[PDB]
């Protein structure tokens, strides 16, 4: 998967992603979960959008809730409304956001709700419904409250409750507070996304007249 | 006598909780340390509307506070 | 309780299906509901109530419409105010069947 | 949800058939004779054939009719049945089976005198406003306005008895659609901002749709601070544009001056406020309104400019946008006037003190001549 | 209240020292025990106060025999002596039977002892729960005991801190055929939902009963399955 | 003639802005008492028996 990622040959993967399927069946449910986002990982965060972004996605989908692989399904359908998101077509991604948070409150399954209501707040963002967001912001808080939030996690959620906080005018300085602990968390990960914390970042201390 | 005397102390609170007439704006806030004990008929949904938690500061908050303060 | 003194007693069980009924209409007639609303689900859904922890679900239906800034109410509102007025959240794991059988 | 009986499609497609451009359009008959068939509205199939040009679906109107006369056979003997067996809950939901489905099949005149005994033998309020509620949807998908007035003023009365709050918010949504019906734009306005959160009404029309109207009328009913706090500041109104941008370039080039492009949203707008169903009798006069009021907006920053400013900013000619003003200079809806030697705009606003000394003596005049009429009291 | 005296009855029936330990559980250590279609599974936290402390010194999943494993709810010296007393018994049994003792009986003289500390008026309970896995004639079993000397069957269960969390995991996020990895995998998602911090080979321990044998995981095992996983 | 018509240091003379940023505790409090003591005849008209109780925890100070 990273060789025909790396090298731009994702093009087949479009066969691959079907050949491994009985044997995803043979072994272990968890070991092919494993493999599962590890293939969907590095076919999404390249370039590699060619027809079938959202396509394999769905017959994964359809694929996943008929082996009863329920999780999986979730877990992808957290990556699609990702995507739904990336694709700017925020109003589907609200649909499946909304249908994926129903299904994670039948069960109790806190470690990918916050992830879902983290996305529903950014989308709501971007239809610029800063009550919603907030909202979903909120219980995405208290959420990851419940548990402990890995650095990437952390990191995630603390630039989008900068985000929000700035999204409201009144005060800077927490915002600027959370764009720090964000980008220290995105450093701690090395992740790329940390220079965008680190414009955010500077952007509170242009915002509070003392550049 | 003591124990007897402390029951009946959370039960004139519980009584004054549910008891304070309406039209009166009085609101009753308690603190606490450790929260996983506290009598379930006082954490009973009639008489709480929410409970707030306040951890140790951590990263981020310590640097609020003490940049707060001085 | 000795026989000329005090000469009555009555019992106060917790309300059943049609007591939990009533007091969820009585309580809930201030409130504004809307279509859809099923209050026959949510007392099911409530066994063993006391009573007045039926003023407790329709008040915690309302105050979660109330976080929301919502002035009307719904039946998922009441669903999930039964969640958190059930009050064996803190319960059916305290140890009962085991040393108490 | 409430049920959509009577289709506000149908009408809307009817209006439409109403229209000389859209009666030489085959676009609806697609569509309409697929729910006309279904609904089975043998009278209004028969007032459209005799005035609209369209003839006789043999089978289908066989069908239509035939099938009405049975249904109505059936829900007249289990009614009689009701009546001469069961209780009042009984009759009420035969009668209910009766009055829905001869709504259901357009009689104007079943459907009302249906729906009148039925809200004459009601057993409690509750079912009182949901009657008036179908009526109401009668009134409107027939246009009739004394209907809809009427019906208004008894939801009226019967929320005043202290009505639940499901058929208050309905009766906000109900009585601005009326408001809109007969150009008030001003109530119409404050009703749909009221309820833009709380809009629970599909079976008349759809969200968007709603939002469009609440827009519409905004920004002709509501001054510019009122505008940026309770339309351009409320979020829903932004999510729902989001996937609206037409309306939502219309909304906010005249918030942010764009005049040109403003006027262009504005003649594209004009094309759907005429073929709406309810918002065609008064299109011109919105379509006037807003003119003057943009026109009113850029006035307001300047105490004299040239004409060409103005052509271009509107992306007019100077003689268009001048023949514009000569009108509406002339109608008083503007407090400017036009030095056409060098072709300049010059306002004449009154200040604060003058506009004050001006409604003091107009005021005068409507009360004194009040009290003048009110005088000789004395020698009857 | 009539907790200073064990010996004694509250007016209500309730012998309060004994919820006092059951309160002492739940406190301690969290841990999660699930029976899979095949195997069953048992795991536990390993986080002390300090990074001095090795932690692979002190093991806390302790196979009784070769077809039984053992969890306790977080009471260490309690659990040690309790767990001595329960290696000594099944060795008893093993000897006199001349079969291995069975999970259910090892169970049962287990909470027997427990009930003889539960007496008298100068002695006090092991504030422990013990989680016994175990392979009895082909079928696996899984068995709770508490300190008040009772004990009962479960699927699936977890005791500890954050214990009805993980109730309501093993309520949703399970199902009786499990395979022996997704059990294992069960059990180390509810140990992330029930622990607070993240763990490593070193932060978690594992034992797994089949019906060929007990085996404790490895910390390698531990981390293949905490990590690069989940 | 009628003449035209608070019991110790109660009124502490604190701020929001001399918090140490507990932002989403200023948020959760502010909801849960300060449009109560601000607004609470909304809620009335809701008919909820406006907010009577809120739990404060955390470690001692």
């Amino acid at each position: 998967g990273s060789l025909l990622a790396k090298t731009g040959q994702a093009a087949e993967l479009g066969g691959l992603l079907k050949y491994v399927r009985p044997f995803l069946n043979s072994i272990s449910k968890a070991k092919a979960a494993r493999l599962v986002r590890s293939l969907l990982d590095l076919f999404l965060d390249m370039e590699a959008a060619t027809g079938q972004e959202v396509e394999l996605c769905l017959e994964c989908i359809e694929w996943a809730k008929s082996e009863k692989r329920t999780f999986l399904r979730q877990a992808l359908e957290a990556r699609l409304v990702s995507l739904y998101f990336d694709t700017k077509r925020y109003q589907e991604a609200l649909h499946l956001g909304s249908q994926l948070l129903r299904e994670l409150k039948k069960m109790d399954d806190k470690a990918l709700l916050v992830e879902v209501q983290l996305l529903e707040s950014k989308t709501y963002h971007a239809l610029s419904n800063l009550p919603k967001a907030r909202a979903a912001l909120t219980s995405a808080r208290t959420t990851a409250n419940a548990i402990y939030c890995p650095p990437k996690l952390q990191a995630t959620l603390d630039m989008q409750s900068g985000i929000i906080h700035a999204a409201e005018e009144k005060d800077w300085k927490t915002a600027y507070s959370y764009f720090y602990e964000a980008f220290e968390g995105y450093d701690s990960i090395d992740s790329p996304k940390a220079i965008t914390s680190l414009k955010y970042m500077l952007l509170c201390k242009i915002m509070l007249n003392t550049p | 006598g003591a124990d007897r005397e402390v029951q009946r102390i959370l039960l004139e609170l519980l009584n004054q909780m549910d008891g304070f007439d309406q039209n009166v704006n009085v609101k009753v806030i308690m603190a606490t340390n450790r929260a996983d004990t506290l009598d379930p008929a006082l954490l009973r949904p009639g008489r709480l509307d929410r409970k707030i938690e306040f951890p140790l500061p951590d990263r981020r908050q310590k640097r609020l506070i003490f940049s707060t303060i001085t | 309780l000795r026989p000329g003194r005090i000469d009555r007693k009555i019992e106060f069980p917790p309300p059943n299906e049609e007591a939990r009924l009533d007091i969820l209409k009585i309580h809930s007639r201030k409130m504004n509901l809307t279509r859809g609303i099923n209050l026959r689900k949510i007392a099911e859904l409530m066994p063993g109530a006391s009573g007045a922890e039926v003023k407790g679900v329709c008040t915690e239906a309302g105050m979660y419409a109330l976080r929301e800034r919502r002035v009307h109410v719904t039946q998922e509102d009441f669903e999930m105010a039964v969640a958190k007025v059930m009050q064996k959240d803190s319960e059916k794991n305290m140890s009962i069947k085991k040393l108490w059988k | 949800g409430l049920p959509k009986n009577p289709d506000l499609r149908i009408a809307q497609l009817r209006f439409l058939l109403s229209l000389p451009e859209h009666r030489g359009d085959a676009a609806v008959r697609d569509e309409l004779m697929a729910a006309v068939r279904d609904n089975n509205m043998a009278p209004y199939y028969e007032a459209l054939c005799k005035s609209l040009d369209w003839q006789i679906d043999v089978d289908l109107l066989n069908k239509m009719k035939k099938a009405n006369e049975d249904e109505l056979k059936r829900l007249d003997e289990e009614l009689e049945d009701a009546e001469k067996n069961l209780g009042e809950s009984e009759i009420r939901d035969a009668m209910m089976a009766k009055a829905e489905y001869l709504c259901r099949i357009g009689d104007k005149e079943g459907a009302l005198t249906a729906f009148r005994k039925t809200y004459d033998k009601t057993v409690a309020l509750g079912h009182r406003l949901d009657i008036v509620f179908y009526l109401l949807r009668i009134g409107l998908f027939y246009m009739d306005n004394d209907l809809i007035t009427r019906n208004t003023e008894k939801a009226k009365s019967l929320i005043e008895e202290g009505g639940d709050w499901d058929r208050r918010n309905r009766l906000k949504v109900y009585q601005g659609l009326y408001c809109v019906a007969i150009r008030d734009f001003k109530q119409a306005a404050e009703l749909f901002l009221d309820t833009v959160s709380t809009f629970t009404s599909y079976e008349l029309m759809d969200y968007k749709t709603f939002v469009t109207y609440t827009v519409y009328v905004s920004m002709i009913a509501l001054e510019r601070p009122d505008l940026r706090e309770k339309v351009i500041k409320g979020a829903e109104i932004l999510e729902v544009l989001h996937s609206l941008p037409a309306v939502r370039q219309y909304l906010f080039s005249l918030y942010e001056c764009r005049y040109s492009v403003f006027f262009q949203s504005l003649a594209v707008v004009e094309q759907e406020m005429k073929k709406d169903w309810l918002f065609a009798p008064h299109y011109r006069y919105y379509v006037r309104e807003m003119r003057i009021h943009a026109y009113s907006q850029l006035l307001e920053s300047y105490r004299s400019l040239t004409l060409g400013y103005m052509a271009e900013a509107f992306g007019v000619g100077v003689e268009f946008i001048d023949q514009e003003l000569s009108r509406f200079i002339a109608a008083g809806r503007l407090h400017c006037k036009i030095d056409k030697v060098n072709e300049i705009v010059e306002t004449n606003r009154p200040d604060s003190k003058n506009w004050q000394y001006q409604e003091t003596i107009k005021k005068g005049d409507l009360l004194l001549n009040r009290v003048q009429k009110l005088s000789r009291v004395i020698n009857m | 209240g009539y907790s200073f005296s064990l010996t004694t009855f509250s007016p209500s029936g309730k012998l309060v020292q004994i919820e006092y330990a059951l309160a002492a559980v739940a406190g301690g250590a969290p841990s999660v025990g699930i029976k899979a279609a095949n195997g069953v599974v048992l795991a536990t936290e390993k986080k002390q106060k300090s990074i001095l402390y090795d932690e692979r010194s002190v093991h806390k999943v302790e196979p009784i025999t070769k077809h039984i494993g053992l969890v306790y709810s977080g009471m260490g010296p309690d659990y040690r002596v309790l767990v001595h007393r329960a290696r000594k018994l099944a060795q008893q049994y093993y000897l006199v039977y001349q079969e291995p003792i069975p999970t259910a009986q090892l169970v049962q003289r287990v909470a027997s002892v427990m009930q003889e500390y539960t007496q008298s008026g100068g002695v006090r309970p092991f504030g422990v729960s013990l989680l016994i896995c175990g392979w009895n004639e082909g079928r696996p079993y899984l068995f709770q005991s508490d300190p008040s000397g009772a004990y009962f069957a479960w699927k699936a269960t977890a005791h500890g801190k954050n214990y009805v969390n993980g109730k309501t995991f093993l309520e949703k996020r399970y199902n009786e055929d499990l395979e022996l990895e997704d059990a294992i995998h069960t059990a180390i998602l509810t140990l992330k939902e029930s622990f607070e911090g993240q763990m490593t080979e070193d932060n978690i321990e594992v034992g797994i009963c089949n019906e060929a044998g007990f085996r404790r995981l490895t910390p390698t095992e531990v981390k293949d399955y905490l990590a690069a996983i989940a | 003639d009628v003449l035209p018509p608070l019991t110790s240091d109660q009124k502490p003379d604190v701020m929001y802005a001399d918090i140490g940023g507990m932002d989403i505790q200023k948020q959760e409090v502010r909801e849960a008492v300060e449009l109560p003591l601000t607004h609470f005849e909304l809620y009335k008209q809701i008919g909820i028996d406006p907010p009577r109780g809120v739990l404060m925890y955390g470690p001692p100070g």
